RNA sequence: CUCUUAAGGUAGCCAAAUGCCUCGUCAUCUAAUUAGUGACGCGCAUGAAUGGAUUAACGAGAUUCCCACUGUCCCUAUCUA
RNA sequence: UAUCUGGUUGAUCCUGCCAGUAGUCAUAUGCUUGUCUCAAAGAUUAAGCCAUGCAUGUCUAAGUAUAAGCAAUACAGUGAAACUGCGAAUGGCUCAUUAAAUCAGUUAUCGUUUAUUUGAUAGUUCCCUACAUGGUAUAACUGUGGUAAUUCUAGAGCUAAUACAUGCUUAAAAUCUCAGAUGUAUUUAUUAGAUUGAUGAUUCAUAAUAACUUUUCGAAUCGCAUGGCCUUGUGCUGGCGAUGGUUCAUUCAAAUUUCUGCCCUAUCAACUUUCGAUGGUAGGAUAGUGGCCUACCAUGGUUUCAACGGGUAACGGGGAAUAAGGGUUCGAUUCCGGAGAGGGAGCCUGAGAAACGGCUACCACAUCCAAGGAAGGCAGCAGGCGCGCAAAUUACCCAAUCCUAAUUCAGGGAGGUAGUGACAAUAAAUAACGAUACAUGUAAUUGGAAUGAGUACAAUGUAAAUACCUUAACGAGGAACAAUUGGAGGGCAAGUCUGGUGCCAGCAGCCGCGGUAAUUCCAGCUCCAAUAGCGUAUAUUAAAGUUGUUGCAGUUAAAAAGCUCGUAGUUGAACUUUGGGCCCGGUUGCAACGGGGCCUUUCUUUUACUUUGAAAAAAUUAGAGUGUUCAAAGCAGGCGUAUUGCUCGAAUAUAUUAGCAUGGAAUAAUAGAAUAGGACG
RNA sequence: ACCCACUCGGCACCUUACGAGAAAUCAAAGUCUUUGGGUUCUGGGGGGAGUAUGGUCGCAAGGCUGAAACUUAAAGGAAUUG
RNA sequence: GCCCGUCGCUAGUACCGAUUGAAUGGCUUAGUGAGGCCUCAGGAUCUGCUAGCGGAGAAUUUGGACAAACUUGGUCAUUUAGAGGAACUAAAAGUCGUAACAAGGUUUCCGUAGGUGAACCUGCGGAAGGAUCAUU
């Protein structure tokens, strides 16, 4: 048969379901950031473990360590680049001090709320998911998207989706052609 | 298990070819032939996936059938004919010739050559044996049998091939301080000039390597193919000449082009 | 049919070896050819790699080698005399290697003839030139007033489908007489 | 609880060569068993040197079953003195 | 992400387990189920039994064509059948057997076979054809049949070969025998093979002499072009190839093989050796080594450092889950190796099979029969029965991947595609925004926007599709296009709400609730947790420092043998070159840390250990780069145009058992010279 | 023989514990999460059960070795107050 | 207050058990032994060469080794029936007594032996886990 796929989990649920402080902490997340669930906060802790993982398995090697410089460097260019990790931060240290709301910020539904595209974070997700926002010059219509800190300049409305282009849209047809009837003529 | 395995599966191929993971269930299995069945390149692999003028497999077999291909001086219509290390692959239409060695990451590179030297060859001494009616010969790497050959040719030491009448033309020796390419190993790709060799009697001989960067590295004689003298390659080295540069400075090679 | 694996032949500690891969024809074994003598019959086994074998039985001529001058000459085979692995070879007249047999030896004395002229048993200066050097030995020659060879076979007739051979000098003459007169 | 004895049969064992009822009841053995064996025991009337229980070996002792074997029989016939 | 909590008590601190908790490519099962990608799937119980259909056939220019087959002066094209050759020993499936067996890593073949590929290689053949031999040969074909029945085949008449069997041409030169022989293949003997090739090492390669073969090889083959010279003749020479062929080498392989490493068990301590067990000699057999087998001989071989025996619901490994570290558990299963095709055994062909979609017999099943007989092997693909807690279509296709064949063309249930599919995994619809009233929120007080879930012109995708992306049109107000699964005493987030029942019905993993005041049952409301998922059962992992090497406990909670001796095992006091010093010199900032060279009385026992290097397949893991739209993934891809194109990549680390190479000489062991049989001349 | 002082070895004792322990208490039951001097044996919740079975020893009584099914949320230790 | 054992009922689990019990599988002594292979033979009829002499050769057949399988018996292992026997556990408001916890009213407990409906009693030696750390 064909080799095997490879698929990994995303995610990871907590130890204990049930502690208050943290449901309340998941909660007001997922009201800042317009959440569908818990799973998205539990995938960006999973995401957080294995980045902190890597470090501390660097961080644990000597300094000027042929590996530890190559990958320690690999991981802050790309947590600068996705712009989770500031630019002032670039030692390998502040990259363990990183947080969950650090990778929500980046998200594309957070994105477009704090670029004014939307009015709130679950505007910017209905917006987002019903492929109104495109990120260059390709819709994306998923609220996980982890702009690169370059596209930030470059998210707009699609040409298409008609809130940046051409179109009228679909209900608005059907309301001018009842308005028409409506009109008398 | 009741005779010779004739299906190569995916996963199963060396690696060294780059083959597609998901492409389908098999491998192109290399033929019986020249060089072996790992350190070999099928030439569908070299059409198909090195220079991508065929696009399947029955167009790797359409090429083939009309000749274009060369292989050493020979059409070689086999579809998975094993080419190997310092195989000449000539096609007459888009007339450039290719010597198969071996990058620095040890992989066959795509290494364009002239006409004027795709003529000859080299090849490692492999053994050097009194045929029938007295006769001696030589056994090269790549499965060649050469008939009269100098006396003081040695084991461990390469030949120049004609290629065309398939005669000795020159020989390099070995000792300390020739061109080698490393054919094999971790060290797979690299280029060299010998600093000494080991003998250990009885196990493996080992041969100390220099590359021009005064990197030194210990290999098995039985993957060394020495290829002429410090500075005066026999052949057409590859574009980065097996210097094994550290990651780090690849990373700085990659980013020095912005 | 007869196998030659070890996976029988219980271990060096005496444990019983479980059964796996039911026998292999890779390790096939085949019947011995039991040479007799007289009316040669050759049979060709189809070996391995599509090679041949050829069991001789019955072979009554062979080609035996004086060794002492290099002549080799075909003679017939009379008899079995000794053999060091089983006096019942012996008795049944069975060819195999190492076999002490007994050979015509008439050709061998036609070549001393020849040769040397020298009446072993009973152009000109070639004779001369083979000079005085021409004894052979009192127990070597003392065999060819009764014109029999006492030769050991050197080929395997099951194996090869000849029974060559070398007649018996020296110290391995004088040790095979022995065992004859100890047995006899 | 009574009546009652010198003591009221203990340890054991049993339809046993000791149990009437009785061909006792259950199981096994068999197609079929008043037989045999193993169990049960309010045991007419088992039981401790009037020795109790059990025992390897032994027995021209009594008994049941199985294999072999065969005129014991089916079913008789023939031969010799 | 190195975490605990509830339960023994009137209360306390412990031991200690039960229970809770989280994960599981870990199996079921319940409820629920809208979208995209990805796709495990009759392994567990039965390697149990199988109806039916398919899964291995194959032709070029180049083996054989008179199809009475097609087509417009031998056929010359195509091409049925058949002969011939090759393949059918690969693949795919399954895990039953198997515990030093397989397997893994690592060795050897100076101990062997090797179809095929690639390269090289053969002037030596004959005791009235070579301008080319025979049927001793026949198939298909033609015709006559038998049988109820099978891929049954009989008699008769042809016909060919790269089928079968014979059979010459190659001078020239050359050395021995007394005119002949000396090629190569086989067998034996002998010689050289040095210090005239090679290896660490050979009776190696090779050569030579003498001979020997139920006798090999030394093209009586085929296609396309036909060229040149000349006495123009059936003249003489000369191309590119295909096929075949002896030997060597190579490759694909195979077969043995070195060393080390397997789970539980002593309620297995002795095992093996009559019937080979350990070794020697010789023979036989093998492709070859070898007690592989035989004859003789010897009495050996293994074992508490666990042999041998027994069990495994044991195929081994790469790996999987869980994991602070150490570990624990799993691995039938996408790759590698092994074994098997109902159980055995035997064997033909073939290079390669002890083959099973090959044969033969037995055993067990079981099929058709006209009862005479004949035919069997789904642990291949579908599919059926049975077994069960437990697992899918009797679909499409060779388009990819490759494989096979005479080979570009044909074949392939290998494979791919789709159907079934809440195995598992990735992304994330069920609404968003205003106006108005009340106190940012609320009340079915209203509005205009947005979209895909669907359906569908076309198009893309595809072998044909289907689905995905992209979209003409349609397709929201209870946006009814209505999200569920378990809970609300504690653990553990959420009610002392209301009705019901009243130690009943029931809940409750545990503690417990319910006996008329139920925060626990049955319901309504509300609320909680996760959410297209949630619960339940079993197993396993962490929790468990409740298996403890790290790292447990033994006075009283379970546990110090009644006591001493003592073998194996484990462990074992101290000591032998230290310290001066002068130089050369690398790495991080003149200083520190790291090496080497000289003296200072100083220039090849045995191991363990440790450093570095090769090694430990790929896949998987960690990890670099890369906008699959993100992501799981994948190894892609990227950049200026109207090109007649330039280019980066598919790294790296990890296995430290065992073997190999190498530096060191602390630590631990080991031996030197004592009746000197000692060290240097 | 006795006294004084020291010393080695021994049966123990008193106080205090830096320390240890759950505590009772302990100069070891200390030098243990700052966990490693060497070594032997034994235990893994309570019952079933030191039972059944097998082996072995004994004249016997019994000794040594020694389960499982099943069942249970406690059993137990020290201490406090009644 | 707590509490122990016999006995009686119900349910479940395991054990002993006559039956020279039964079934399955492994191994194996001995006996028989298919089949192919090698081998000693054998000669349908088939064709070549001069009544002869060679070659190919089916049926059949000798002896071997390889050996399935069967029968007999033995042994091992795993399941399983069984009259009867003898325990354990759960549920318990059943019957009898009160053995232990207070000096539990005979201090308790251990080893051993005997006895008794039952817990238990008694003898011998031991322990304090005793109800005594104590009479220079
Ligand atoms: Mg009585
Ligand atoms: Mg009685
Ligand atoms: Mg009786
Ligand atoms: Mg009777
Ligand atoms: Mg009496
Ligand atoms: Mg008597
Ligand atoms: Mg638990
Ligand atoms: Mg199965
Ligand atoms: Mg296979
Ligand atoms: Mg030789
Ligand atoms: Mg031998
Ligand atoms: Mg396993
Ligand atoms: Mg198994
Ligand atoms: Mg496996
Ligand atoms: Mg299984
Ligand atoms: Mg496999
Ligand atoms: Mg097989
Ligand atoms: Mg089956
Ligand atoms: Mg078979
Ligand atoms: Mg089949
Ligand atoms: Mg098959
Ligand atoms: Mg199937
Ligand atoms: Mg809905
Ligand atoms: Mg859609
Ligand atoms: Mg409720
Ligand atoms: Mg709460
Ligand atoms: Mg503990
Ligand atoms: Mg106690
Ligand atoms: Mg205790
Ligand atoms: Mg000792
Ligand atoms: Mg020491
Ligand atoms: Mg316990
Ligand atoms: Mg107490
Ligand atoms: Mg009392
Ligand atoms: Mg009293
Ligand atoms: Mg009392």
């Amino acid at each position: 048969p064909r080799a095997p796929r490879t698929y990994s989990k995303t995610y990871s649920t907590p130890k204990r379901p049930y502690e208050s402080s943290r449901l309340d902490a998941e909660l007001k997340l997922a009201g800042e950031f317009g959440l569908k669930n818990k799973k998205e906060i539990y995938r960006i802790s999973f995401q957080l473990s294995k980045i902190r993982r890597a470090a501390r398995d660097l961080l644990t090697r000597d300094e000027k360590d042929p590996k530890r410089l190559f990958e320690g460097n690999a991981l802050i260019r790309r947590l600068v680049r996705v712009g989770v990790l500031s630019e002032d931060k670039k030692k390998l240290d502040y990259v363990l001090a990183l947080k969950v709301e650090d990778f929500l910020e980046r998200r594309l539904q957070t994105q477009v709320y704090k670029l004014g595209l939307a009015k709130s974070v679950h505007h910017a997700r209905v917006l987002i998911t019903q492929r109104h926002i495109a990120v260059g010059k390709q819709i994306v219509n998923i609220p996980s998207f982890m702009v690169r800190l370059d596209s930030e300049k470059h998210i707009d409305f699609a040409p298409t989706s008609p809130f940046g282009g051409a179109r009228p849209g679909r209900v608005a047809r059907r309301n001018a052609a009842r308005k028409a009837e409506a009109s008398g003529e | 298990a009741r005779g010779p395995k004739k299906h190569l599966k995916r996963l199963a191929a060396p690696h060294h070819w780059l083959l597609d993971k998901l492409s389908g269930c098999y491998a192109p299995r290399p033929s019986a032939g020249p060089h072996k069945l790992r350190e070999s390149l099928p030439l569908i692999v070299f059409l198909r996936n090195r220079l991508k003028y065929a696009l399947n497999g029955r167009e790797v077999k359409a090429i083939l059938m009309q000749r274009h291909v060369k292989v050493d001086g020979k059409v070689r219509t086999d579809t998975t004919y094993p080419a190997g290390f310092m195989d000449v692959i000539t096609l007459d239409a888009t007339n450039e010739n290719f010597r198969l060695v071996y990058d620095v990451k040890g992989r066959f590179a795509v290494h364009r050559i002239t006409d004027e030297e795709a003529s000859y060859k080299l090849g490692k001494v492999k053994k050097v044996q009194l045929g029938k009616k007295g006769v001696p010969y030589v056994v090269t790497h790549d499965g060649r049998t050469i008939r009269y050959p100098d006396p003081n040719i040695k084991v461990n030491d390469t030949v120049k091939i004609d290629l065309a009448s398939g005669k000795i033309t020159d020989f390099i020796k070995f000792d300390a301080g020739k061109l080698v390419y490393v054919t094999g190993g971790r060290n797979l790709g690299r280029i060299g000039t010998i600093v000494h060799k080991e003998r250990h009697d009885g196990g493996f001989d080992l041969v100390h390597i220099k590359d021009s960067l005064d990197n030194t590295f210990v290999t098995r004689l039985n993957n060394v193919f020495v290829i002429g003298e410090q500075g005066k390659p026999y052949i057409s080295l590859p574009k980065g000449k097996g210097i094994k540069l550290s990651i780090a400075e690849e990373r700085d090679r990659r980013r020095a082009q912005q | 049919g007869i196998s030659r694996d070890s996976r029988h032949k219980r271990s060096a500690t005496g444990a019983k070896r479980a059964q796996f891969r039911k026998k292999r024809k890779f390790e096939l074994g085949r019947q011995p050819a039991n040479t007799k003598i007289g009316a040669k019959r050759i049979h060709s086994v189809r070996t391995r790699g599509g090679n041949k074998k050829y069991r001789a039985l019955r072979i009554e001529t062979g080609n035996f080698s004086w060794a002492s001058e290099g002549i080799s000459k075909k003679t017939r085979i009379a008899g079995v005399v000794y053999h060091p692995s089983n006096n019942e070879l012996v008795r049944t007249n069975t060819l195999t290697k190492a076999a002490i047999v007994q050979i015509d030896a008439t050709p061998f004395r036609q070549w001393f003839e020849a040769h040397y002229g020298q009446t072993l048993g009973k152009a000109e200066r070639k004779w001369a030139a083979r000079a005085a050097s021409a004894k052979i030995e009192s127990s070597v020659e003392s065999q060819f007033s009764a014109g029999r060879l006492y030769a050991c076979i050197s080929s395997r007739p099951g194996q090869s489908g000849r029974c060559d051979g070398y007649i018996l000098e020296g110290e391995e003459l004088a040790f095979y007489l022995r065992r004859l007169t100890a047995k006899k």
